[PDB]
């Protein structure tokens, strides 16, 4: 009983179910110059392409 | 000293209130609530710490963040349950400690009382605040009826209640120092837990014949540990069924349509525990003379001490103090009742009625009763 | 710290066995039960009265609320 | 005055302290909700995500998601756009706002369903006796224009047409679309809307249980064990004399 | 963007340095940036996710 | 039972048994008023935290707001923040000369006051720490990164760890509501274990500044200490009110004036005043790992000093080769301030890590060292 | 590549620890603000309220918050509409998101400027300093297309035209407005627009440290009142015969 | 927590005190107090000062180094054309 009780708390601090839905961004390759750097934020980070 | 349980200044303590400690061999069932008590506390807290990770104290904002819990968080849904559950169970397990001293005149240790009744006090307004969070219907209603009480209070009222909202109503502001005081409060009652039983040691536990245990004492370990485990999963048995098996048994389903300032629900009707106050708040249809009534029959605990004639502590050889004592618990069985019902014939006259009763048996009868018993004993 | 000054004791004697010498819940059947039903019976007539009446004003306010709501004939007839 | 019908207890599948929800049954009850009530009833709290491993496979749900364009922004000119649903999109409002919903629907505003069988007295019951218990007033009883008699709704003047009538929408499972067939589903799918734990919460409540028994009954023995002592003590009172 | 004597990256925190393939050069650093698992519309979009 | 109501009762009996009549060393100086200065602290930060957060919101999209809503539109809203803000630094300059009393005085040789007392510095430390983070600015959102990033250096279950601790794939919303309630909590930890502080303290009472003992020469702790520390009490509330009323943003950052923006980090972190000689000596080893090691044991170095002792003597009153050592490890700690306000960058690097190496030496090797040598310069 | 030049320190009539706020000026650059800074300016904490009492009077508030125009709604049928301001209003924003803000300005983001003069090392005088020192770049330095030169701003290139020029505006109360002129008064409204409590704060230090020197005095003497028997207390040590 | 009574084992030691009121709360300011605080800083002062002028000097040194290393070298362009 306490080793689910323990995990059941212990995980209500970890990543939720709205968080753990992750999705994928489309960038189009025609908005950046030869040599250019673009920041996309993109779950939580910054994404470089 | 030979032993560190006896000499280290941190064990000396646990030892001398949780191992070595002196109770009487006798104490029943009844004396296991005070145990049961501490730990709906510390799983309050527990389980109000985990919520508090995800809530989100904004009128804009509040409904949906709960509604996030309970849908998005691991286990959310479950420790939300534990804790609205174990409110309920919290004050099942007072009312039956208070109970338990007004029957076996547990009161005479005034301070232990006295503390007790503060912790009572501070219990209901923890409730109160915390049950205004989640901001339903109900949530923000009950909030509204409860913090314009004080606006009775003459002169000072109006201007009162004003400061306590922040503004000119319940709103946001309310909201979020409720919240403070939520997470506050829980605190200052276990810190007044300790006061309580460090009055309490000064004389050790009463028990059920109310004659003195010197003669029969026993370590408090392992006799009431294993005792108090017991009893704990006892209780802790209706209470996971009632959360696992009917989480809403007892909430107002109004609580789950978003506060709105412009409706109020056509039947506001308080949590189970609140109702048979709130019946004799309603018995007196003058505003002030109603909310004193309330007051009255709260603040009347602190009067207990002083309406004990029999001299005898408990009521154990006292049958006709017994009686009285079931008939009161009754009477407040039928003030729950017409607390949940609304102000019409039969209803307001019988609420009258228990309410008058109620104050009489504790006013007069009680100490009356136990007069008359000290002369049937020839004394 | 209270052992052993608690109070002025004489000349009574105790006699106790180990528990593993003996029965956790020994004679249910001619002593336990036997006794549970005593203590029932010496508070069924203390207890339970004052319930039985709780439950009848219940009943009956019921039932007049109830009542009170249905329509009477009577305002009707002509 | 205040004369109220209170609807009967139907036996659902789900009502069993261990009785898990029919999924099949909540599907199709999405089906309807999606179909159906969804034209004017939000559902602010359910994404399409929930519906995997439930009622729909991955698949599924995506291509469900796909069906609606939702706004996003801004993009690079401060602009908003519409784009095709994601599995992490809730499902659409009808409506902007309760003005918009009411200003649509004669000054009534239809309420979100998300939680609507928890913030009714009778729960499914209620939901489904008033879908299927519309009819004509009782004599001397006059509706006002808009509303439709309903016995079932407080009042018994609701702001909400008979929503669904026998065939109005066909189950791709092949089952006989009659009225009360939806209600009960739809029903179905609303107690899943409003409490998506369900029978997660029923599986352990089954463990708690038996823990709970098991437990309760060792600690019972201990205790017994350890208090023998005390039960069985003897004593004497032998003063010299 | 664009900065730190490998022509990449420039970490202003305690002055880790990145190629313009983002490989970790000099500095504190201990791997290179990470490189997201990047479905593929032909070309002019990127499907990243 | 007694004669007097300040004895028999219970809870006064408390009262008077630590504050009234508790007996105290005659000669302590003000080296022994920061224990009343930390007390006071506490309880000013719990209650003009409590008035802060009745007005606060957790949620990144209104933390920052809500605390400018306090500022612009409370009553003395701005008043209360700066005291809080202000305080938490007055509560760090107590603590630092606190314990600098503690190891001068030898103050360590009493075990366990001394262990809790680093328990407690540590606590007051994540407070401070989530506590900061709150408002939401640019400074406190990247320091919240850097922070909570060390831990990702512990290795296997590094990665794991931080992002449990964030509840997320970055500092975002649910690390902001979980670090307010952590900050609402952690503070009555604080007081709880001052408590604990004082009990153990009480087993010996204080110590003074001649190590030796004062059992000869004690006095009431009333008047004596109640009006030397009330004294105390005003004569730092003067700085702490001029600084909070006529330069409040004396010790921030400016860059905690700007919503915080996960995409733009700040040119040059740099981290409050009480948190600059560590954040210099982690800087010092250009390992991940290693640096983080070295972090931690800046400080919990404390833990080894009272067995690092080797003076027949307890203080360093009559030691004047370990007086000097102590000052330079002072003196050290400045220059480990100024490098951890400084880039990364010649001469810093090198200062920062000579510094970094003799701090851990002074306390590790000379000061037992010395300790030895003195005994035997005084032919023990 | 690490060089920067820091801002000098200018005199202003508020710098002193006693020193007040001069409304006149404050005033005088609030209509630089609104004419002139808040073209590209969002000012998001400051309304139209905190005006009153400050450096206007009501009236000229409310006449102040009219001349715009704000969003407000939803109303009957659940649709925005536009209405005139009131002094309760916000500062109104120049674009609706930052994306828009740099889409009208090269890329370049301009700042909301409610706390700018804290957000800033050097306040005010960086502000001061920023306007008014626009000038040519150096022998080797060239700056790319869209900005401009500026020695104060970091790494010298900024996204701001300048901002200010002689007589671009006049003050109604007839102070020259001279470009230096402009730019001490817009600070010093910023100044107060990030700390509006500045003077209140100023009159209760005065109070503080006067009260504290008393009281620090008065507890100075209580306590060397009661230690004075510990002082001058005297002791010998007699052992007998 | 109650020890008076029970501290030390103390013999023939006589002390004289006078009430507060009979005295002067700050007396001899010039002939004891301040001589006494001139010799409490000398005798302290070569033992603290030192390491703090040295954080000084490291100080001014690293800042003007730092500062120095930012300068341009002009034998860097002699011969640049
Ligand atoms: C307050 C809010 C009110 C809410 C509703 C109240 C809840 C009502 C549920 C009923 C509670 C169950 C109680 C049934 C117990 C039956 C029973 O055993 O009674 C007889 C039995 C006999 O004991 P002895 O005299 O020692 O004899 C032993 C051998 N010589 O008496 C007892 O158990 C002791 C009485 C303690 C129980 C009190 C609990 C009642 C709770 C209500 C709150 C009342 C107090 C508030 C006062 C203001
Ligand atoms: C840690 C973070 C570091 C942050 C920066 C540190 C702050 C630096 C500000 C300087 C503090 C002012 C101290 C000046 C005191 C000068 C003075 O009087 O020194 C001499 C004087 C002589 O006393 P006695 O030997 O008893 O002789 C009396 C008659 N026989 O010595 C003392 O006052 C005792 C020393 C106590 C002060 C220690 C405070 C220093 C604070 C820094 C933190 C250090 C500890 C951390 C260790 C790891
Ligand atoms: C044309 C719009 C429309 C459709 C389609 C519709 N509803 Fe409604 N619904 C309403 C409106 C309008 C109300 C408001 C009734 C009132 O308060 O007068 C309402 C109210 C309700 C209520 C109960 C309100 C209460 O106070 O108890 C429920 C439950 C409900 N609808 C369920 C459904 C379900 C399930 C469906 C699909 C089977 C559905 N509705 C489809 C318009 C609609
Ligand atoms: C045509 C739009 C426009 C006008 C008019 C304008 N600004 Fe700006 N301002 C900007 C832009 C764009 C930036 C961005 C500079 C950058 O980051 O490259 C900026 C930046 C600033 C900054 C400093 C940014 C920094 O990082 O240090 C301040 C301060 C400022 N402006 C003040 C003012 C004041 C005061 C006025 C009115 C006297 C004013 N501006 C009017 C466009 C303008
Ligand atoms: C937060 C609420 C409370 C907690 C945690 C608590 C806890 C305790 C504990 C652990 C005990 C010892 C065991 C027992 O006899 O039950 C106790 C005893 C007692 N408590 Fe409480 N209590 C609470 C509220 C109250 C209230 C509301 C009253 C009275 C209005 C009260 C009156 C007493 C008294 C008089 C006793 C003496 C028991 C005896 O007769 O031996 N307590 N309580
Ligand atoms: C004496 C112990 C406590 C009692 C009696 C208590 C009671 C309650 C009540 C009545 C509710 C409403 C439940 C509902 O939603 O229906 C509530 C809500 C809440 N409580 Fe407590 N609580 C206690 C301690 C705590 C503590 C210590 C914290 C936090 C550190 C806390 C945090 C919360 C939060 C965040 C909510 C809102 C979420 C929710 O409504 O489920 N509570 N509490
Ligand atoms: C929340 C932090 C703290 C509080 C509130 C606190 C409070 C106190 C109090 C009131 C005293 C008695 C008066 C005095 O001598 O100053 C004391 C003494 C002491 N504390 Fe703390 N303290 C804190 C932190 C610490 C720390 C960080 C250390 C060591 C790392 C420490 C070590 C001690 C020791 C050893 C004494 C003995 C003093 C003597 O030599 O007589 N304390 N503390
Ligand atoms: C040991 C005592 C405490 C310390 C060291 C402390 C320290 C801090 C720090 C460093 C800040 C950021 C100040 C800033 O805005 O720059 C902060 C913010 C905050 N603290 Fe505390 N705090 C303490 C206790 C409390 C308590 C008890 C509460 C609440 C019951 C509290 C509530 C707040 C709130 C709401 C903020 C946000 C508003 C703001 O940033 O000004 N604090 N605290
Ligand atoms: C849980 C509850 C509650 C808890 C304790 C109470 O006791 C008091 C607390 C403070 C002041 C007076 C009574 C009262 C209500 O809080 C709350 O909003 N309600 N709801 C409610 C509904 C209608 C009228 C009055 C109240 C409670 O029952
Ligand atoms: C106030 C401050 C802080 C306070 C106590 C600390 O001590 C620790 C607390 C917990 C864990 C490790 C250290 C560290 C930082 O919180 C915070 O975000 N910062 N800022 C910061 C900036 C750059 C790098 C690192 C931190 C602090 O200084
Ligand atoms: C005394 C009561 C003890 C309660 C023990 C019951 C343990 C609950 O068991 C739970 O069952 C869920 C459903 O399968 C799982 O998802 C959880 O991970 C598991 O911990
Ligand atoms: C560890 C469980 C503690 C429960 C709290 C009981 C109170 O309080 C009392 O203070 C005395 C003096 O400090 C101690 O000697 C006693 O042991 C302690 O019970
Ligand atoms: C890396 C380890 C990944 C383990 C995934 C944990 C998935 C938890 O799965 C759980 O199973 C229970 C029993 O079927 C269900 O009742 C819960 O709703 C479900 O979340
Ligand atoms: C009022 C706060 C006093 C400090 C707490 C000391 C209590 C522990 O002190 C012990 O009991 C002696
Ligand atoms: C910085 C802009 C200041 C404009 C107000 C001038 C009055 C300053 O003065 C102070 O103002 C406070 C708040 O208004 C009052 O509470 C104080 O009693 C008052 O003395
Ligand atoms: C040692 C602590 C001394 C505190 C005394 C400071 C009292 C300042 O008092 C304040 O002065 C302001 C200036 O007009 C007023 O606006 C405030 O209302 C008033 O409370």
């Amino acid at each position: 009983a306490a080793k689910n009780v323990v995990t059941q708390f212990i995980s209500s601090l970890s990543a939720s179910a709205d968080v753990l839905a992750l999705s994928k961004i489309e960038i189009k390759l025609s908005d950046i110059p030869e040599g250019k750097n673009v920041a996309f934020k993109w779950r939580g980070k910054p994404l470089f392409v | 000293a030979p032993n560190i349980r006896k000499s280290h200044p941190l064990l000396k303590m646990i030892n001398n209130s949780l191992i070595d400690l002196p109770a009487p061999s006798n104490i029943s069932a009844w004396w296991n609530f005070g145990s049961l008590l501490a730990v709906c506390l510390m799983t309050q807290i527990l389980t109000g710490l985990l919520l508090a990770m995800h809530y989100t104290a904004d009128t804009s904002l509040a409904f949906s963040s709960v509604a996030h819990t309970c849908r998005n968080v691991q286990y959310g849904w479950l420790i939300r349950n534990l804790h609205a559950n174990g409110a309920s169970f919290f004050f099942i397990c007072i009312f039956l400690h208070i109970g338990r001293g007004l029957y076996y005149g547990s009161y005479l240790y005034k301070e232990t009382w006295n503390t007790g009744v503060i912790l009572l006090l501070t219990l209901m307004a923890t409730a109160f605040v915390g049950y205004v969070l989640p901001w339903g219907q109900m949530s923000f209603w009950g909030a509204t009826v409860i913090t314009n009480l004080f606006s009775a209070i003459p002169y000072i009222g109006h201007t009162l209640v004003e400061w306590a909202w922040g503004g000119f109503s319940v709103d946001n502001p309310t909201l979020t120092r409720f919240f403070a005081l939520h997470f506050l409060l829980p605190f200052a009652i276990a810190g007044i837990t300790i006061i309580h039983l460090t009055f309490l040691h000064e004389s050790g536990s009463n028990n059920p014949l109310g004659i003195s245990s010197d003669s029969d004492k026993i370590p408090f370990h392992p006799y009431y540990s294993f005792k108090d485990i017991l009893g704990l999963t006892l209780m802790l048995t209706p209470f996971l069924t009632l959360a696992l098996f009917s989480p809403n048994l007892l909430g107002d389903p109004e609580n789950f349509t978003p506060a709105n300032p412009l409706v109020t629900p056509p039947h506001i009707k308080p949590e189970w525990y609140f109702l048979f106050a709130y019946a004799i708040l309603r018995s007196i249809p003058n505003k002030l003379g109603g909310v004193l009534a309330l007051a009255a029959s709260v603040l009347i605990l602190f009067l207990i001490p002083f309406l004990h004639k029999s001299k005898q502590r408990t009521m154990t050889f006292r049958p006709l103090s017994q009686t009285l004592f079931w008939l009161l618990v009754a009477n407040l069985l039928i003030l729950t009742w017409i607390g949940s019902q609304p102000v019409e014939h039969p209803f307001i006259i019988i609420g009258q009625m228990a309410s008058l009763s109620y104050f009489t048996i504790l006013l007069i009868l009680f100490p009356t009763i136990g007069t008359l018993e000290n002369k049937m004993l020839n004394y | 710290i209270h052992f052993g000054n608690l109070a002025r004791v004489r000349h009574i004697i105790t006699y106790s066995l180990s528990p593993f010498e003996q029965r956790a819940i020994p004679n249910i059947f001619s002593d336990a039960l036997p006794n549970v039903w005593r203590r029932f019976s010496s508070q069924v007539f203390k207890v339970a009265p004052p319930f039985l009446g709780a439950y009848l004003l219940y009943s009956w306010g019921t039932q007049e609320f109830e009542r009170l709501k249905r329509k009477n004939p009577a305002d009707y007839e002509n | 005055g205040e004369l109220e019908l209170h609807p009967p207890a139907f036996p659902w599948s789900h009502g069993g302290p261990l009785s898990a929800l029919d999924h099949s049954s909540v599907r199709r009850g999405f089906q309807v909700y999606k179909q159906v009530c969804s034209a004017c009833h939000s559902m602010d709290y359910v994404a399409f995500r929930n519906l995997i491993g439930v009622t729909h496979t991955e698949a599924e749900a995506k291509a469900l998601a796909e069906e609606v364009e939702v706004q996003d922004g801004p993009d690079e000119n401060g602009e908003l756009f519409m784009r095709p649903g994601k599995i992490s999109d809730y499902f659409p409002k009808p409506y902007p706002n309760p003005e918009a919903a009411r200003a649509a629907n004669n000054g009534a505003l239809p309420p979100d369903l998300s939680y609507i069988v928890n913030a009714r007295h009778g729960g499914e019951d209620y939901v489904f006796s008033l879908l299927t218990g519309y009819c004509d007033p009782p004599a001397g009883v006059v509706v006002r224009e808009g509303l439709h008699y309903n016995p079932y709704f407080p009042g018994q003047a609701i702001g909400m047409a008979p929503p669904i009538y026998n065939e109005i929408l066909e189950y791709d499972d092949g089952t006989p679309a009659t009225m009360s067939q939806i209600a009960k589903d739809v029903c179905t799918f609303l107690r899943w809307a409003a409490e998506p734990e369900h029978d997660q919460r029923k599986r352990m409540g089954l463990k708690m249980l038996l823990i709970s028994a098991l437990l309760t009954s060792l600690l019972y023995y201990m205790k017994r064990h350890k208090w023998s002592v005390l039960k069985s003590r003897k004593m004497a009172y032998r003063p010299p004399k | 963007a664009n900065s730190g004597d490998f022509g990449g990256y420039y970490c202003p925190c305690h002055g880790s340095h990145y190629d313009a393939s983002g490989r970790i050069r000099k500095g504190p650093a201990p791997y290179n940036l990470e490189v997201p698992t990047y479905q593929f519309v032909g070309d002019d979009l990127v499907v990243v996710g």
